[PDB]
């Protein structure tokens, strides 16, 4: 049931009704935005559009025919059309194919969804490559992660987080292929 | 006592006294002759005694539309009807040699001297341009053989101008109202002539040049113009109040001219903005047509009595016109006419989008 | 006399230097910012993408929030806002609801604690004192889930150009509140996504709209703070221009003054020589 | 005695009776300024003797505007009264729409932003600026002059980009016929009978560019 | 703030109609509301110098000091516009040798030259055509 | 204010508005040195904004009408 | 510059050539003249200069001139004093003048 | 200017000079305090306008 | 240094100066024209931060004191 | 303040055509051709109009 039907047009008539005509409708973030979820195209074929996303930078904008991706239910790779999807990411790789060269993203978190037009859209906060983390840090930082228990149990969700995050990068630089 | 004269900028912050001397300071090209012009026009018909015309040392043209204006107007009646004209005109224009503009403000003097000593009467005195007086006699005491003083002028301007302005006095048997225009030499207020006559005034009103710039007119100055009669022991608390309540947020509206200049309205605090907004409104609404310029501008005059702007000026003080834009005050009568402005210019902002006006069938009408 | 018109001069004069300077200052600033702003412009856009943009919602509790600038030359910016804030504030507000009025940066605190101070519970400056980052973004969001409104309004002027900031609202709902009921018709629209997570639906979208309040937070600020410099940048080109205007009246007034000063005197000693001789 | 030197050699500029041959004499005094000050002694000697003003500017005279007539500052009041009738018509719709395009001056999107609902007195005073251009040594006639000025005020050429109203108001003089100059010199005003046959000649000019 | 003293010449400067010649009257009023209560030689004895002031201006003076019953103490000196330059010159010095009565007797004096701008004007319309030579504004040396 | 001097200063006024003039004369010289900080609106730790206030009351406290003196 | 004028009146009203003349500061022609009328008694006009500042600027200036026979070309190098050109020496001199070269820095 | 401010004595620390004001005559050690009072109030001089 | 000409000129001077001086009142007189940022927090492009060193380094350089010429 | 590279292309083909423009307004004189070699250049109107 959506007889209620909030929006950019339905916004604009109690705006002009209720706001001042002096001034002209304030703009939204859909107006910035190109390409959508349930208004099918964007795949045609075995190509697929990979929008990798950190607040800081944009690391992929390309199409792609497989990305893997760390849930946390375990990786799962992304062909041209999957299902549509809202997959949690643990630490892991996330892993990007455009045919036989691929490259190799470790991040630290954050979402990925597949949308039903076959866009998919990964989130993370935080996405440093492989070749940028050095192997004599992480091992220590687990060591002083796995070591120091407080019972303040924020502490050990941080501490999960710490060793979970560590060990899955400690996985991730022996993992080379 | 009071004289209103139906005018805003006249009536609310510099008022006129009924037997006092009152002069119109402006610089060439302001509206003396025109606000002059407009006080006969507003006060010469109303006023039940004789008047005089003195003008000493102005257009010719002037004179003649003067005098043309005022047989049609009835005032000046010419042949057998003669005892009946009101005006007596004494010209001594600036096509006379200096010797007689320098003494036809004494002619005019002396017949309304007459009409107050002799004939017990109320008398106008109007002189255009007094300055005229000090002009000739600074032009023929270069000859004369004296040490000129400061700008150029005679040693004795001083003494030339009390001897005169000193005659030109309500007595205890009978009553000058005395309109003098004075020139300001060159916009300057601290020219020794200007700056002598201001002594022997009881209400100056003194003509702006920017303000004209403006568009504004009359330009009167209203932090420049001042009275004998604003005091509340004369007019009244709540004339007086209001103002010095105008005149208030128009000097605080100076203070922040140049800070509005170099940075803009942008970044004024909101205790300010509306101080800004008041007074433009406050001097958009001491803006008024006159009767004597509808000829050269085609929008009718309106005389506006003193309590309509009293009140009209309570209400943008306090801010019962806060919504009303600022060009809605602009040439309007009273605080009524802005409220038939103000949506009159809201009608017409959408009267642009109704009809679409072709004509035909008419070639055989 | 002729003293104060040249030190006049000379004030005008340094004032005109220091806007100029200003001006190329908020040019390098936005030179550099802008190309944080076009980076953190893409991770807005999944979220529309998945969960839509819903202004228009009835909320019974929201938290409105306007980011202005903090310091105070950029030039119509933060009063814009406050206009625009109040201006979608009485179009939302007609259900007899609760609003929570929040400004970022404290020239939002000068001009929204006068015009609804009923409302009004959180201000937060410093925030561009070095740089605008996630972590940043994140207690704010942090802070504005302390309260539990059912909405989101961020008020912000979006980076367009160099000449237009378009002056956006933003809308995030909460999850168990109006997330899952906006997307209601013929079932639900969220249903077709498959949930890869831990635990429930309930908690996912909880965690994407704190998320996306952060992300949207963060670009807010991060793009009104490039519209900020460009605003800034064009407000000291005004003042360059009116302090030059105002330079070269005030030139030709002391060259006026300058030489009616010279002719009084000599004047003066005319005046008094011919006198004796 | 350096005003009464201008003022008794102006003051015999006169229109005489009809006692005296009803002779007329018109006088146009030049006065250079120093620097646009009108402030000056001898400026504002011969402006408090002469009728009107004719201001020029030399901020429009050095942006192509000739003649750099500063129509804010400029009056005629006294030959205001005698004007050609007509053009006494489409003059006042003519200078208001001048008047309130002066109020779009240097904040048209120079000053703080721009509004872009007065785009139309915008494109409109430009029009009516490059109207009112004018070359050198080549006076017009002036029911030329009105019907340029109706064609301009009017709306007529509301349609021309502003590069090329120069060639515009003389195609109009030119290609109009000149049957309506001598009816709008002859009647003197703009007769009812005359705005319908000068509107139906009027859509029927090619105005270049476009 | 700029409290006067018994034998203090304090300036009133300002420009036109700023308030100059009130504060010199609230002075004489004041002094007639104390005169009233203090015991006989604490008395101050006003002298008001009227230097090239209009007449109407120096009648609706009187007419104040009068129905405030300030005249009592006050002298009015008044050399007015119409008056003579010599006069006007001098009526300060006539002001002042009525006012040195006071002084020079045990009692306590009080003048206010209004408008002293004006009496510099009338010696330097004197000086002038006495043929003096001109200085600083013509004024005299 | 800041213009008007007067020379005898103390010893030549009332003894009991000596003490409660001095406490004036400073404190409006004190609201006279914010008022060209008065334009921006910054308002530094409520001492800028509190003497903005207290100077601005004392100056309304020395206005009076005309022809009553005190 | 009245020696260069009739040397250069020479060429034109003899010779028939189109001649140029230079006159190195005309406002020290201007400066000397006002010394010289400031030597004689002569009171002094606006800001210092001589009454005669127009008509002695006009006896120079009106000599150079194209006649039926050659023409005077004349670059005047002019000085501005106190960055003034509404001082009466060059707001004098500009008004003689029918052309400028500007040569900057 | 200095006295507007309720400094007393009003002297005006820049526009003050003395012949005794040389290294040779009070001491280098009197003079470079001198000299960095003179210094540091200039400064100061100059950056009111930047402040305002 | 701005205001201060010798009509001469380099004609005149020390030919080890003159090559080392036309240098130095170039990049002074692009110290004169930047002469507003020296006193900003914010900082430059660093092509008007290293003559703001340079000329403040320059103008250092040739104070002098008395009686002791070189 | 901004650079070149934000230019429009006819916001850079003035500057093209502005940059030799004030090139071509420099010119080699006869009189200097004693002390700097490149011989000088009387250029007609002629020339001049159609070059420019
Ligand atoms: N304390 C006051 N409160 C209100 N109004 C005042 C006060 N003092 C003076 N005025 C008004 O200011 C006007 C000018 O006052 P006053 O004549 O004393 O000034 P002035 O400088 O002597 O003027 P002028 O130079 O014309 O003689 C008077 O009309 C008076 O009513
Ligand atoms: N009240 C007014 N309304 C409209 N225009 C005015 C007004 N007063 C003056 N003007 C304009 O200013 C000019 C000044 O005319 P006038 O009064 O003769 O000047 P002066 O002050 O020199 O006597 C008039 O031609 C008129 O166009
Ligand atoms: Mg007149
Ligand atoms: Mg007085």
């Amino acid at each position: 049931e959506a007889a209620a039907p909030a929006g950019p047009k339905e916004f604009t008539e109690v705006w002009n009704k209720k706001a001042p005509s002096t001034l002209i409708v304030p703009e939204f973030p859909s107006n910035y935005t190109a390409v959508k979820a349930v208004g099918e195209g964007q795949v045609h074929g075995d190509a697929f559009p990979v929008n990798f996303y950190t607040p800081h930078s944009i690391l992929s904008q390309a199409q792609k025919d497989t990305v893997v991706l760390p849930g946390v239910d375990g990786y799962f790779g992304v062909k041209a059309s999957h299902v549509p999807t809202i997959a949690q990411l643990k630490p892991g790789v996330v892993e990007l194919h455009s045919g036989a060269e691929s490259e190799k993203f470790f991040v630290s978190g954050g979402f990925a969804f597949v949308h039903p037009n076959g866009v998919t859209d990964i989130c993370v906060l935080e996405a440093a490559t492989l070749d940028q983390v050095d192997p004599a840090a992480v091992k220590s930082a687990l060591a002083a992660a796995s070591a120091a228990q407080p019972t303040d149990e924020f502490e050990q969700a941080a501490n999960r987080a710490a060793i979970e995050l560590y060990s899955a990068l400690e996985s991730a630089v022996e993992a080379k292929a | 006592e009071i004289l209103v004269t139906g005018i805003k900028v006249v009536d609310l912050l510099a008022p006129y006294q009924r037997g006092g001397k009152i002069g119109l300071f402006g610089g060439a090209g302001v509206g003396k002759t025109v606000l002059i012009m407009e006080l006969i026009n507003n006060v010469a018909k109303a006023h039940g005694g004789f008047s005089v015309f003195a003008g000493v040392g102005e257009r010719t043209r002037e004179g003649n539309d003067l005098y043309r204006e005022m047989i049609e107007s009835g005032v000046i009646k010419l042949g057998a009807e003669r005892g009946n004209s009101k005006c007596t005109l004494v010209y001594g224009q600036m096509n006379e040699p200096p010797g007689a503009r320098a003494r036809v403000a004494l002619t005019g003097l002396t017949v309304a001297e007459y009409f107050r000593d002799i004939e017990g009467q109320d008398v106008l005195l109007f002189v255009d341009n007094i300055f005229r007086f000090t002009q000739a006699n600074s032009e023929v005491s270069a000859l004369l053989g004296r040490i000129p003083s400061a700008v150029g002028y005679q040693p004795t301007l001083a003494t030339d101008l009390g001897g005169l302005q000193e005659r030109i006095t309500t007595t205890t048997k009978g009553s000058i109202t005395s309109v003098q225009a004075v020139y300001v030499p060159a916009d300057d207020l601290t020219d020794p002539a200007p700056a002598t006559t201001f002594a022997h005034l009881d209400a100056t009103t003194v003509l702006s040049r920017s303000i004209a710039e403006l568009g504004i007119y009359p330009a009167v100055d209203p932090l420049d113009s001042t009275s004998r009669m604003l005091n509340p022991n004369v007019i009244g608390a709540e004339h007086y109040n209001v103002a010095r309540g105008v005149q208030k947020v128009l000097q605080d509206y100076k203070n922040l001219q140049d800070i509005i200049a170099i940075l803009g309205m942008d970044e004024l605090s909101e205790e300010d903005k509306l101080t800004v907004a008041r007074a433009r409104k406050i001097q958009r609404f001491l803006s008024q047509p006159f009767q004597v310029a509808e000829v050269f501008t085609g929008t009718p005059g309106k005389y506006v009595d003193l309590a309509d702007t009293i009140s009209g000026f309570q209400g943008v003080l306090t801010g019962k016109y806060d919504d009303l834009p600022e060009m809605a005050f602009y040439m309007v009568g009273d605080i009524k006419e802005v409220k038939e402005k103000a949506d009159k210019m809201a009608k017409d902002i959408a009267s642009r989008k109704e009809a679409d006006n072709k004509k035909v069938s008419e070639e055989l009408k | 006399s002729n003293q104060a018109v040249k030190q006049r001069i000379r004030a005008i004069k340094n004032i005109g230097k220091i806007t100029k300077a200003m001006k190329m200052v908020a040019a390098s600033k936005m030179k550099n910012a802008q190309i944080a702003v076009e980076q953190s412009r893409g991770l807005v856009d999944p979220f529309v993408r998945l969960f839509g943009d819903f202004p228009a919602v009835n909320s019974n509790k929201s938290v409105v929030v306007a980011v202005t600038s903090d310091k105070g030359l950029c030039g119509g910016l933060n009063s814009n806002i406050t206009k625009y804030t109040r201006a979608t504030l009485a179009t939302t507000e007609s259900e007899g609801k609760d609003v929570v009025v929040v400004s970022i940066g404290d020239k939002g605190r000068s001009q929204l604690t006068r015009i609804e101070s009923q409302r009004y519970q959180l201000a937060i400056a410093d925030t561009y004192k070095v740089r605008v980052t996630f972590g940043q973004a994140s207690l704010i969001v942090e802070e504005l889930i302390k309260h539990n409104p059912q909405s989101y309004q961020i008020l912000f002027n979006k980076f367009r150009s160099a000449i237009s900031f378009k002056p956006t609202v933003a809308t995030i709902l909460s999850p168990d509140l109006l997330e899952k009921q906006l997307e209601d018709v013929t079932g639900n629209s969220l249903d077709a996504y498959d949930i890869e997570a831990s635990h429930e639906r309930s908690d996912v979208l909880r965690d994407l709209t704190e998320f996306h309040l952060g992300v949207t937070l963060y670009n807010a600020m991060l793009e009104n703070n490039c519209s900020e410099h460009a605003s800034r940048m064009s407000a000291m080109e005004n003042s360059t221009k009116s302090a030059g205007e105002m330079l070269g009246k005030l030139t030709l007034d002391y060259n006026r003054k300058r030489q009616a000063t010279i002719t009084t005197e000599l004047i003066e000693i005319i005046a008094g020589a011919s006198a004796l001789m | 005695d350096v005003f009464y030197l201008h003022s008794r050699l102006l003051e015999r500029a006169a229109k005489l009776s009809k006692e005296l041959g009803g002779g007329s004499l018109t006088a146009f005094p030049v006065i250079e300024t120093q620097a646009g000050d009108v402030s000056a002694y001898i400026a504002t000697n011969v402006i408090s003797i002469t009728d009107g003003q004719i201001f020029l500017e030399t901020e429009l005279f050095y942006k192509g505007i000739r003649p750099a007539l500063n129509v804010g500052l400029s009056v005629s009041r006294v030959g205001s009264a005698a004007q050609f009738p007509g053009m006494k018509q489409v003059a006042g719709t003519l200078k208001l729409e001048l008047a309130q395009y002066r109020e779009v001056a240097a904040f048209a999107q120079f000053g703080s932003d721009l509004d872009a609902a007065t785009q139309y007195v915008l494109e409109r005073g430009a029009r009516l600026t490059e109207m009112l251009k004018q070359k050198q040594f080549a006076p017009i006639p002036i029911e030329r002059q009105t019907v340029a000025v109706y064609a301009a005020t009017k709306g007529f050429l509301d349609k021309v980009r502003v590069q090329d109203i120069v060639a515009a108001e003389e195609a109009v003089i030119s290609q109009v016929n000149p049957a309506v100059f001598k009816i709008l010199k002859a009647n003197g005003k703009i007769t009812p009978a005359l705005d319908a046959h000068l509107k139906a000649e009027l859509r029927k000019v090619k105005l270049p560019g476009a | 703030l700029v409290p006067i003293g018994r034998g203090q010449r304090e300036l009133i400067i300002g420009d036109r109609q700023t308030g100059k010649t009130a504060v010199a009257i609230d002075a004489i009023i004041h002094q007639k509301n104390c005169n009233e209560q203090v015991p006989k030689a604490q008395r101050v004895y006003c002298v008001y110098v009227a230097v090239g002031q209009k007449r109407s201006t120096v009648a609706q003076l009187v007419k104040l000091f009068t129905q405030t019953g300030a005249m009592r103490y006050t002298i009015m000196v008044s050399a007015t516009a119409s008056d003579a330059a010599p006069l006007q010159f001098l009526a300060p010095y006539s002001g002042c040798a009525m006012a040195e009565y006071f002084r020079d007797t045990g009692k306590h004096g009080l003048i206010i030259y209004d408008d002293l701008s004006k009496q510099s004007v009338a010696y330097r319309q004197m000086s002038l055509l006495l043929r003096r030579p001109p200085g600083r504004e013509a004024f005299p040396g």
